[PDB]
């Protein structure tokens, strides 16, 4: 019924891959600088709007 | 099958065919290492950017 099989003697270990979580880790501190970016210009565009 | 008064059977080990295996099983357990020596420095740059 689709079920798989034992085997002694083993382990499973996680399928986590340390090679690519690198680069996703790059990947989301850009994105969330270039975010950060963006509220300072809104801010920064409210700010000097009311300043007259 | 039969047997035989005054007489033991040998250990049936020949130092010939060990000898050139134990140098061979040497070089494939030499040649594994490179892997993980690969493998270290291969994570080595990942990490340090």
């Amino acid at each position: 019924n689709g079920a798989g099989l034992l085997y002694q003697g083993y382990v499973e270990t996680s399928n986590v891959n340390v090679a690519e979580e690198l680069v996703n880790m790059i990947q989301v501190q850009r994105a969330y600088e270039i975010n950060s970016k963006a509220v300072s210009t809104t801010d920064q565009m409210l700010q000097k709007l009311t300043q007259l | 099958g039969k047997l035989t008064n005054g007489a033991l059977e040998a250990s049936n080990v020949d130092l010939s065919k060990e000898l050139v295996n134990m140098i061979v099983a040497q070089r494939n357990y030499q040649s594994n290492a490179q892997t993980i020596k690969t493998q270290d420095q291969i994570l080595n740059t990942l990490v340090n950017l």
